[PDB]
């Protein structure tokens, strides 16, 4: 996982 | 490293093309995580993982929380200007 959420955009 | 303006060119039936980590909310600027293989951020040549993405058509993303970045970028349409950094 990343360190924070990630979104695809 | 020096601010830079890029410019993007995105089709109506297209995504950025980008992943985005970070937010406000993190205490991270919005990030640039990956820039997706023949989507429009790899084409414009100027967007790359690392860059934190400073503004975009002027809308300042540099205290936005993580889900407002989404809503703001994701609205833009055609010919995009981003404000970005590598650091």
């Amino acid at each position: 996982n990343s360190r924070y959420p990630t979104s695809i955009i | 490293g020096p601010i830079r303006k890029v410019l993007l060119l995105k089709e109506d039936h297209e995504g950025l093309g980008i992943s985005i980590t970070g937010g406000k909310e993190h205490g991270v600027p919005i990030l640039i995580s990956e820039i997706h293989p023949g989507q429009p951020a790899d084409r414009c040549g100027g967007l790359h993982v690392g860059d934190a993405i400073l503004a975009v058509n002027g809308v300042n993303l540099r205290d936005t929380k993580h889900k407002e970045a989404v809503t703001i970028l994701s609205q833009q349409r055609g010919e995009i200007e981003f404000e970005v950094v590598y650091v």
